C-alpha cells in the first residue's frame, strides 16, 4: 500500500523535520494533509510529476518534494508547538481515488524535560477467577509515559499471540487537568484454566517506546528516554 | 451555481517525469442531440495535430487511432480507475455542464442589424451582429425573389459571440424598382425588411 | 465528422514545447466561453452573462495542463522526436458592421491554420504600430486539430485607409500585410 | 463541509450497520465518498459512488435518486468496524479532500452467558501493587466511572478467544493508594 517513515517523530522547537512516502505502485500523485484536533484534516500540498500541482494555504516553512520513482517528500522548518499533528500522506492514480498511508505522528515540545520510558507491570490472574469462570486473565499495566508513542504485544514462549489479547483503544491521562500529563495503558490475556496452571507456559507483555534517538541532546539527571522495549513477565503456576 | 468541471486527461504509460515545437492537445468535445437526449461523450487527445487516441462514450471503452497510441489506449482500458470516471464524465462533465447552456448561452438571442449599401451596380445586404447564428436572408425585387443574380457569402463567426453575413445582388436599375431585403431569425418574432428604391 | 446539435468543447487542453506556454479553455458552438489564465490563476469569461451566472476553479486548468506536460514529453520519445509542421496561414480581414465616415467601428482581422499555436498580431496605421484599442482572442480549436484566432482593433474611419494586419509565423516566408478598406 | 451525518451511532454487533449522510446541495459533478479512521491513525477508503447503488466486498452504498441523501451499509458489523466513518463528497479533478464530523460507529457485542465480577489482581514483580478487573459484565454499560484522587478507570475492551469463540467484556482500575477494596452499584 501506501508507506510513510517515520512513524513516530519527536521534536523541540526551531528543529525541521523531513517527511517521505512511497506511493502505491502505479500511483503518481501524492497528497500531503495534516489532521488536528483543533484544524481538523487540512490539506497541504499535492505533488504529481516533481511539479506541485495543488497548494493549500501553508507558510513557506512547509516545502515539499517528489522524485522520479513518484516517492514525495515534505520538510518543515521553524517548528512550532501548533505543527505537532498526524501528516498523512495521500496516493492517487492521477486525480482519482485517494488512498492514506498509516502518518507520521509528529510531536513538538519546548524540552525534552518531560519525555518518560514506561514502567511496564504485569499482574497474575487471582485464583478466584480460575475457580469460578476456569478462565485466567493476565492485566498488563503500563503508566508514567511521555509521549504516547508506544506499542503493546502479548508474548507466550517467545511467539507473540493475538487471540484472546485487548488493548485500551486510547491511553489515559494520569493528571487530565495537565496537558504535559504522563499517560498510562493497560492491555489483559485471557487463556484457559489450564493452560495457565502449566509451569512451562511464559507470559511476557512486550511495550515498545518511541521516544529521542541516539544522537539527541540530554541533559537532565534521569536516564535518557530513548526508544527501548520496556517489558515485564510472569511464569504460569500450578497450584 | 456549483463549481463546473471539464474532461480528464488520461496519464500516459512512460516511467514518470524555423525554430522546433512539440504541441499536445486534449479536447473534451461532447454532442448534444434533441436536447439532453442524445449526448455523446469523445475525448480525443492529440499530439501535433495528429489524433493518436481516443475515447467514445457510444463504444465506452479507449481506441488507438494511430499506431502511436495503442500503449496509450490499452492502458487506459486495463486501469479500473480511469475507465470509471471516463465514461462517468458524460454524467459528469456534459450533461452536467449542458444544463448551464440553457441558462445561458442557449437563451441568448441577439437581434441583427441591416442595411443595404451600394457598391458601384452590386448592392449589399449586411446582416450583422445576431444569435444564434441562424438566419434566412432573401433578395427580392418587386415581389420576385431573385437568385440568379445574388451572391451569398458564409456566416462570418466574428469571434466575440455574434455573426455577419453579407448578401450581395446585381442588378439593373429600372425606374419603378424596389428592392427588399427579407432578413428571418429567431430572435425576430417578424422578419425585418430593409429596401433600396429606383430613381432618376 | 459527427452530426449533432450542438457540440461542446469541456476540454481544449493545450501545451506546446516551444515556449513553455499553455491554454485552457471551453468553447460551444465554436465560441469561446472562458480562458483560464495560467499564471495569475484566474478565469476570464468571455461574456457579462457568464460573469453573472456561470464559475469555474481555475484550479482545474493548472491540474490538467501538468498532466500535458507529462504526456508531451511522453509522445516525444515514442514519436522519435517528431516536430510540429508549420502550415501556412492565411488572413482575411474585414468589418464587424458597415463602415461609415464618421461613426466609429470595429475592425476585425481573421488568421485561419494557425499551427503551431505560435503566432502575433500586430496593427499598422499609417506605417505606425496602433496599440491603443487592440484586443486579441486566444486560440480557438479547430475541427482538423489547428487553430484560428482573432483581432480587433476600436477605430473611427476617415480617410486613412492604411489599416493593415501584420502577422507572421512559421509557416509564412515574409510576414503578411492584408488592409481592406469596404 | 457540504454533508452532514449523525455522530452518535451504534449497533448490534453482527447485524447491519445502516449509517446515514445527508448532501442535499450535491451537484450531478460531485461523487459521494465515505472514509472510516482509527484516531492516530490513517484513514482508510471504504467505497464511493456517483448514481445508482454500488458494492465493494467490504461494503455497499445506496444512493438515493433524487441525490438528496445516501447510506453506508455494512452487511454484519464486526468488532473491527467501530471507527469513524466520513461522509465526504469530491469533484474527482484533483481537487483536496475535505473532511466534516462524522460518525462514531461503536459495534456493541453480543454477551451470550454476562457474569458481571470484580476480581482483584497481584502484580508479580512486587505483592504491593494490584490492580483490580470489571470482567463479563454488559456490553450496554457505561463503565466509564469519573477519576478521582490518584483514582485510573479504563474504559471497556472486548477479549475474542478464537480457541473458543467466548468474547466478553473488561476494564482495569487501578490507584497509587495501595488500600484496595474496589467496593461495587447495581446491575441492572
Ligand atoms: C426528444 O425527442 C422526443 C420525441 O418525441 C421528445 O418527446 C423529447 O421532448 C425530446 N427531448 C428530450 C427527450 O430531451
Ligand atoms: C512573432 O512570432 C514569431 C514566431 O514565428 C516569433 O519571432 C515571436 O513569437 C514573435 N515576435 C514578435 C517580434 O512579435
Amino acid at each position: 500500500g501506501v508507506t510513510q517513515t517515520p512513524r513516530y517523530l519527536i521534536k523541540t522547537r526551531g528543529q525541521q523535520v523531513t517527511l517521505s512516502c512511497s506511493p502505491i505502485s502505479g500511483h503518481r500523485s501524492v497528497s500531503w494533509y495534516q489532521q488536528t484536533p483543533g484544524q481538523g484534516l487540512q490539506f497541504l500540498f499535492e505533488y504529481f510529476s516533481e511539479t506541485q500541482r495543488n497548494k493549500g494555504n501553508f507558510p513557506g516553512r512547509f516545502s515539499g518534494r517528489q522524485f522520479s520513482n513518484s516517492r514525495s517528500e515534505m520538510n518543515v522548518s521553524t517548528l512550532e508547538l501548533g505543527d505537532s499533528a498526524l501528516y498523512l500522506c495521500a496516493s492517487s492514480l492521477e486525480r482519482e481515488t485517494q488512498y492514506f498511508g498509516p502518518g507520521t505522528r509528529l510531536l513538538v515540545l519546548e524540552d525534552l524535560k518531560n519525555v518518560f520510558p514506561p514502567e511496564v507491570a504485569v499482574f497474575e490472574p487471582s485464583e478466584a477467577e480460575i475457580s469460578h469462570t476456569q478462565k485466567a486473565t493476565l492485566v498488563c499495566l503500563a503508566t508514567g509515559f511521555f509521549p504516547d508513542h508506544v506499542e503493546l504485544s502479548w508474548w507466550v514462549n517467545g511467539k507473540e499471540v493475538h487471540s484472546g489479547v485487548c488493548t485500551d483503544p486510547q491511553p489515559l491521562k494520569e493528571q487530565p487537568a495537565l496537558n504535559d500529563s504522563r499517560y498510562a495503558l493497560s492491555s489483559r490475556l485471557r487463556v484457559s484454566a489450564t493452560f495457565w496452571q502449566n509451569p512451562r507456559n511464559h507470559f511476557r507483555c512486550q511495550v515498545q517506546f518511541y521516544g529521542l534517538s541516539e544522537n539527541d541532546e540530554w541533559t537532565q539527571d534521569r536516564a535518557k528516554p530513548v526508544t527501548q522495549i520496556v517489558s515485564a513477565e510472569a511464569w504460569g503456576r500450578a497450584d | 451555481g456549483q463549481v463546473e468541471l471539464g474532461g480528464g486527461n488520461a496519464v500516459e504509460v512512460c516511467k514518470g517525469s524555423s525554430p522546433e515545437d512539440f504541441v499536445y492537445q486534449f479536447k473534451g468535445m461532447c454532442y448534444f442531440t434533441n436536447g439532453t437526449e442524445r449526448v455523446r461523450l469523445v475525448t480525443r487527445y492529440i499530439y501535433n495535430r495528429e489524433e493518436y487516441a481516443r475515447f467514445d462514450s457510444d463504444v465506452g471503452v479507449y481506441r488507438a487511432v494511430t499506431p502511436l497510441g495503442p500503449p496509450a489506449a490499452e492502458y487506459w482500458n486495463s486501469q479500473k480507475e480511469v475507465l470509471e470516471r471516463t465514461r462517468a464524465e458524460l454524467d459528469t462533465v456534459c450533461r452536467h455542464n449542458y444544463q448551464l447552456e440553457l441558462r445561458t448561452t442557449l437563451q441568448r438571442r441577439v437581434e441583427p442589424t441591416v442595411t443595404i449599401s451600394p457598391s458601384r451596380n452590386l448592392l449589399v445586404c449586411s446582416v450583422t451582429d445576431f444569435y444564434p447564428a441562424q438566419i434566412k436572408v432573401r433578395w427580392f425585387r418587386n415581389d420576385q425573389e431573385e437568385t440568379t443574380g445574388v451572391v451569398s457569402t458564409p456566416l462570418i463567426r466574428n469571434g466575440d459571440w455574434t455573426f455577419q453575413i453579407l448578401v450581395m445582388l446585381e442588378m439593373t436599375p429600372q425606374r419603378g424598382d424596389v428592392y427588399t431585403c427579407h432578413v428571418e431569425h429567431p430572435s425576430l418574432q417578424n422578419p425585418i425588411i430593409v429596401e433600396w428604391r429606383a430613381q432618376s | 465528422d459527427i452530426v449533432a446539435d450542438h457540440v461542446a468543447s469541456y476540454g481544449v487542453n493545450l501545451y506546446q514545447s516551444y515556449g513553455p506556454s499553455g491554454q485552457y479553455s471551453h468553447e460551444f458552438d465554436g465560441d469561446e466561453e472562458f480562458y483560464v489564465d495560467l499564471e495569475r490563476k484566474e478565469t476570464v469569461w468571455q461574456l457579462p452573462l457568464f460573469r453573472r451566472f456561470r464559475r469555474f476553479d481555475p484550479q482545474f486548468a493548472l491540474t490538467n495542463i501538468a498532466v500535458l506536460k507529462h504526456n508531451l514529453n511522453c509522445v516525444i520519445k515514442r514519436s522519435n522526436s517528431t516536430a510540429a509542421t508549420n502550415e501556412v496561414p492565411e488572413v482575411t480581414v474585414f468589418s464587424k458592421s458597415p463602415v461609415t465616415l464618421g461613426q466609429p467601428n470595429t475592425l476585425i482581422c481573421l488568421v485561419d491554420n494557425i499551427f503551431p499555436p505560435v503566432v502575433n498580431i500586430t496593427w499598422l496605421s499609417n506605417g505606425h504600430s496602433v496599440t491603443e484599442g487592440v484586443s486579441e482572442t486566444s486560440f480557438l480549436s479547430k475541427s482538423d486539430h489547428s487553430f484560428f484566432k482573432i483581432s480587433y482593433l476600436t477605430f473611427l474611419p476617415s480617410a486613412d485607409e492604411i489599416y493593415d494586419c501584420k502577422v507572421e509565423h512559421w509557416g509564412l516566408d515574409e510576414p503578411l500585410l492584408k488592409h481592406w478598406e469596404p | 463541509m457540504k454533508t452532514t451525518q449523525p455522530p452518535s451511532m451504534d449497533c448490534a454487533e453482527g447485524r447491519a450497520a445502516n449509517l446515514p449522510c445527508n448532501h442535499s446541495t450535491i451537484s450531478g459533478n460531485e461523487y459521494v465518498y465515505w472514509y472510516r479512521q482509527i484516531h492516530s491513525q490513517g484513514p482508510q477508503y471504504i467505497i464511493h459512488g456517483l448514481k445508482n447503488n454500488e458494492t465493494n466486498e467490504m461494503a455497499s452504498l445506496i444512493i438515493t435518486e433524487d441525490r438528496k441523501s445516501s447510506t453506508l451499509i455494512l452487511p454484519h458489523a464486526t468488532l473491527r468496524d467501530t471507527a469513524v466513518y466520513y461522509c465526504i463528497v469530491s469533484h474527482n479533478a484533483g481537487n483536496m479532500l475535505t473532511f466534516g464530523g462524522g460518525t462514531r460507529l461503536m459495534v456493541k457485542p453480543h454477551i451470550q452467558n454476562p457474569d458481571p465480577a470484580v476480581y482483584q489482581l497481584r502484580d508479580s514483580k512486587s505483592s504491593d501493587k494490584s490492580v483490580c478487573l470489571f470482567t463479563d459484565f454488559d456490553s450496554q454499560t457505561n463503565v466509564s466511572q469519573s477519576k478521582d484522587s490518584d483514582v485510573y478507570i479504563t474504559d471497556k475492551c472486548v477479549l475474542d478467544m478464537r480457541s473458543m469463540d467466548f468474547k466478553s467484556n473488561s476494564a482495569v482500575a487501578w490507584s497509587n493508594k495501595s488500600d484496595f477494596a474496589c467496593a461495587n452499584f447495581p446491575s441492572p
